[PDB]
């Protein structure tokens, strides 16, 4: 069996421009447990992102936390992108601080 | 972690017996009872995975509160004599094993008849036999070396339905006679002494 | 077939070096080695599962083991000590992790300083009393097994050819004949009753049989006597 | 409140790559309280939660020789499913495994699990008496017959029934802090323009403890289904939750809509409107 | 705490 992630990009508090905050990418429902999960500034990857250990729900499906400390500012874009064997192209979700 | 106690729990024929082994460990939670024969392997009696485990005239308790396990055996045999051991069982793969708890379980003599008996070599020498005692009767070893006296034993005539205790004594030396063999013994005043 | 073991007694001097062999349980893929002492009592010595190492308990570097690819198991000691005498025992399970370890029935090993002090037993019968059996209508034979070293007896009574359990106690441990004496000699008495009128019967044989483990005939045996070894002492009677 | 304690175990072949990557994680409730990773340095099952870190070295020597064997069988199992399934040598596959128990408001045992799936597929379980077993398919049946015949069930309702609800228990108090606590639902509602002519409300929980929360729609009092949508509760990260329900309404209308939360840290369900 | 106790599949 295989499933598809879903993803979702939000931050830990609500976003206060130039206030310390974390960046988190949460992806559920997926199987097998292989994933690509990065963490995107202005396009470019994050170097410094860290996940949750691996774990499952109730129906086997995976799911992970990945974040990374941020400052958001009104001009820095930030977004999640996500690769894994169900996903024929890279899924990438832009962070949507007013959602 | 396992400790028990060492015995011998002497038991009436008959009788229930029962005796504790403790554990350190509280996050222990796989205990079993072996039983070994004098110098045969360990075999397994009962597990004890939850609070208690009862099998037959056998019944275990784990208190897991107290940190103890406990063994009860009810109306017990002479084939029950035996060492038992307390197993604990950790992280999935390894057995710790007790010293062991050895028990004797008494005949009940019905009619004692306690007798010294002179045995002679069959093919050419002599034996003293203390034998046919109540199983209160403690057989001490002699003070003087060259005199030797053996434990007490239950032998058990199956078809004859008759349980005998009895312990030999022999010695090489002149002044040795079957009436002085087992003076450093407290035995029966009544005991038959056959000229 | 259960667990086997072989040899079932071995009798070896300080520094030899032995071998010895388990086979599991069909069926079974891990083996293990136990060791019981008088002084610490069982003790888990090494597991193989499937021909590879898994788990160690405090096994000494002069002590090594293997599991074969026919799953059989060799537990070889060397540089041997006094205290390595002892119970060794293998056990086998079907599972890597399993508390489930079914055990054979033990190898018995005696290290000594020399073999100046082995001897087989003497071994006789002794015929009841007519005292016993004008007073309790029985009858009581006592085998005594004498001057034996080390204690690795076992004796058994056989009436008419056949092995008799009914009747019968042995005593559980040897006494030593020189108890102040280290190294000195074993004896060893068992009783064997049956009634008057068995006894009686003259076309009733009696025969108490020790088996005694010594040296095997590959041993070396400076002295200037018989070699101690592996042999069978009998005593006899028949019915009057 | 009742309550759970669960243990998750990943293992995932690598032929070739050396041994399997196992991962065991334990919770009581949402709260994450220990980890082993067979690729980390440590090699020890490691603390989540600041009340475990209270347990002494011999809990933690325990806990590692036991997830150590855990991913020891683990892997045995792989190897054996392969089998069962005359699958190549080659491929990466995946056993799972959970177990845990739950208790009531008084603590005491309410249900017991123990469940295997093998690439996603449920595998076998132990069914909620306890004593019986579902097989998936016919390798499972293998395995089935197997633990009837050595009476697995008996074992694992000893420690189901006792060992872990008694642990469970410890860390309930230990924990009471932490894991007795209930975080309340910040709340707020948001709102877009959609169409020419629809408006997107959205109404917000954040911060709240443990993960279970009920969102609704209603309009003119009555709850709505159509046109809403529920996204799957999330972590902040700092231990509570997060959660959202919107409604697609006709512009114009957003004030006969109203939110509602429930949540156990609420004395009474909260009621929001646009 | 976990269940020490193990079966293979």
């Amino acid at each position: 069996i295989q499933r598809t992630p879903k993803i979702q990009v939000y931050s830990r508090h609500p976003a206060e421009n130039g206030k310390s905050n974390f960046l988190n990418c949460y992806v559920s429902g997926f199987h097998p447990s292989d994933i690509e999960v990065d963490l995107l500034k202005n396009g470019e990857r994050i170097e410094k992102v860290e996940h949750s250990d691996l774990s499952f729900s109730k129906d086997w499906s995976f799911y992970l936390l990945y974040y990374t400390e941020f400052t958001p500012t009104e001009k820095d874009e930030y977004a999640c992108r996500v690769n894994h064997v169900t996903l024929s192209q890279p899924k990438i979700v832009k962070w949507d601080r007013d959602m | 972690e396992v400790e028990q106690d060492p015995g011998p729990f002497n038991v009436p024929e008959g009788a229930t017996v029962a005796f504790n082994c403790t554990y350190s460990n509280s996050a222990s939670q796989s205990f079993f009872w072996y039983r070994q024969d004098c110098r045969k392997e360990p075999k397994l009696l009962m597990s004890v995975y939850s609070s208690g485990n009862e099998d037959g005239r056998f019944t275990a308790h784990v208190n897991r509160a107290s940190q103890y396990i406990s063994l009860l055996i009810r109306d017990s045999k002479l084939s029950d004599s035996a060492t038992y051991l307390c197993v604990q069982g950790a992280a999935g793969n390894k057995l710790t094993f007790g010293g062991g708890t050895r028990v004797l379980v008494k005949p009940n003599i019905q009619n004692p008849d306690p007798a010294v008996y002179q045995l002679r070599d069959s093919k050419s020498k002599s034996v003293c036999l203390f034998t046919d005692f109540d199983s209160q009767t403690n057989v001490s070893q002699s003070k003087d070396s060259d005199v030797y006296i053996t434990d007490k034993c239950v032998l058990d005539m199956r078809s004859m339905d008759f349980k005998s205790n009895s312990a030999v004594a022999w010695s090489n030396k002149s002044d040795f006679a079957c009436a002085n063999a087992f003076n450093n013994s407290i035995i029966p005043e009544d005991t038959f002494f056959p000229s | 077939s259960g667990v086997t073991q072989t040899p079932k007694h071995l009798i070896t001097a300080t520094g030899q070096r032995v071998t010895l062999r388990c086979s599991p349980r069909s069926g079974d893929l891990s083996v293990y080695w136990y060791q019981q002492s008088l002084d610490q009592g069982l003790q888990f010595l090494i597991q193989y599962y499937n021909g590879e190492e898994r788990a160690k308990g405090n096994i000494l570097e002069r002590f090594s083991a293997q599991q074969f690819p026919d799953l059989h198991s060799e537990l070889n000691l060397s540089s041997l000590e006094l205290g390595d005498s002892a119970l060794y025992f293998c056990a086998s399970s079907v599972e890597l992790n399993s508390y489930e370890q079914y055990f054979g029935p033990g190898t018995r090993l005696t290290v000594l300083e020399d073999l100046k002090n082995v001897f087989p037993p003497e071994v006789a019968v002794f015929e009841p009393s007519e005292a016993e059996i004008s007073h309790t209508q029985k009858a009581t034979l006592v085998c005594l097994a004498t001057g034996f070293y080390p204690d690795h007896v076992e004796l058994s009574w056989w009436v008419n050819g056949k092995e008799v359990h009914s009747g019968v106690c042995t005593d559980p441990q040897p006494l030593k004949e020189q108890p102040a004496l280290n190294d000195s000699r074993y004896a060893l008495s068992s009783r064997l009753r049956v009634s008057a009128t068995f006894w009686q019967n003259p076309r009733n044989h009696f025969r108490c049989q020790v088996q005694f483990y010594g040296l095997s005939e590959n041993d070396e045996w400076t002295q200037d006597r018989a070699k101690p070894v592996t042999q069978i002492v009998s005593a006899e009677a028949w019915g009057r | 409140g009742s309550h759970s304690m669960r243990y998750f175990f990943t293992s995932v072949s690598r032929p070739g790559r050396g041994e399997p990557r196992f991962i065991a994680v334990g919770y009581v409730d949402d709260t994450q309280f220990v980890r082993f990773d067979s690729d980390a340095a440590s090699q020890r099952m490691e603390p989540r939660a600041p009340w475990i870190e209270q347990e002494g070295p011999e809990y933690w020597d325990g806990e590692t020789r036991k997830v150590k064997a855990h991913s020891q069988t683990h892997r045995v199992d792989l190897g054996t499913l392969r089998g069962y399934y005359n699958q190549s040598e080659a491929g990466s596959h995946t056993v799972q495994r959970m177990y845990g128990c739950d208790v009531g408001s008084d603590w005491r045992f309410l249900r017991g699990y123990h469940q295997y799936a093998y690439d996603g597929k449920d595998y076998i379980a132990l069914k909620e008496d306890l004593r019986s077993w579902t097989a998936a398919d016919m390798a499972a049946q293998t395995t089935k017959h197997k633990w009837e015949a050595a009476h697995v069930a008996e074992q694992l309702r000893a420690y189901l029934e006792g060992t872990c609800v008694e642990w469970l228990r410890r860390y309930l108090e230990n924990g009471k802090e932490t894991l007795q606590r209930t975080d309340a639902p910040k709340t707020h509602m948001t709102h877009h323009a959609v169409s020419d002519h629809e408006a997107t409300l959205r109404c917000w929980a954040l911060s709240f403890y443990p993960a279970e929360i009920t969102l609704t729609w209603q309009r003119d009092g009555e709850d709505q289904t159509q046109d809403t949508e529920l996204v799957e509760t999330r972590p902040a990260g700092d231990g509570t939750f997060q959660k959202w329900a919107a409604v697609v309404v006709p512009s114009g209308q957003e004030q006969r809509y109203t939110c509602h939360v429930q949540h156990e840290g609420l004395p009474k369900p909260l009621t929001l409107r646009w | 705490l976990l269940l020490d106790r193990l079966n293979q599949l």
